[PDB]
């Protein structure tokens, strides 16, 4: 976290920096997109965080 | 003169402290910008076949 990082989850490759999110997901939802239709937020499949 | 020049000057600080609509020929500019920003961020999100 904090750092800039080549991140995959589940096949969402890309690049960033992670950061301890406060955004209510429900159990559905692996992840949140912008306004731009790209993710920015995701649940990490090995801890639901 | 005075006296008309010191009221009429009054007006003008209720007038922009009362009607919404004044600053449109300003406003319009900003939400010009605003709007090419927003279609432009949005045409991220089209496929292009
Ligand atoms: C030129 O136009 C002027 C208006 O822009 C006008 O001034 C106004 O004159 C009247 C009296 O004639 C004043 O009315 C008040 O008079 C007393 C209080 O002072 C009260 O008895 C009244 O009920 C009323 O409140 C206006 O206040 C006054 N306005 C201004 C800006 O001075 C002139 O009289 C006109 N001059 C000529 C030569 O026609
Ligand atoms: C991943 O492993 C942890 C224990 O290390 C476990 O709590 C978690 O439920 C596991 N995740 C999945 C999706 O099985």
């Amino acid at each position: 976290k904090n750092k800039c990082v080549n991140f995959n989850f589940n096949g969402l490759t890309g690049t960033g920096v992670l950061t301890e999110s406060n955004k209510k997901f429900l159990p559905f939802q692996q992840f949140g997109r912008d306004i731009a239709d790209t993710t920015d937020a995701v649940r990490d499949p090995q801890t639901l965080e | 003169i005075a006296n008309q020049f010191n009221s009429a000057i009054g007006k003008i600080q209720d007038s922009l402290s009362s009607t919404a609509s004044a600053l449109g020929k300003l406003q319009d500019v900003v939400n010009q910008n605003a709007q090419a920003l927003n279609t432009l961020v949005k045409q991220l999100s089209s496929n292009f076949g």
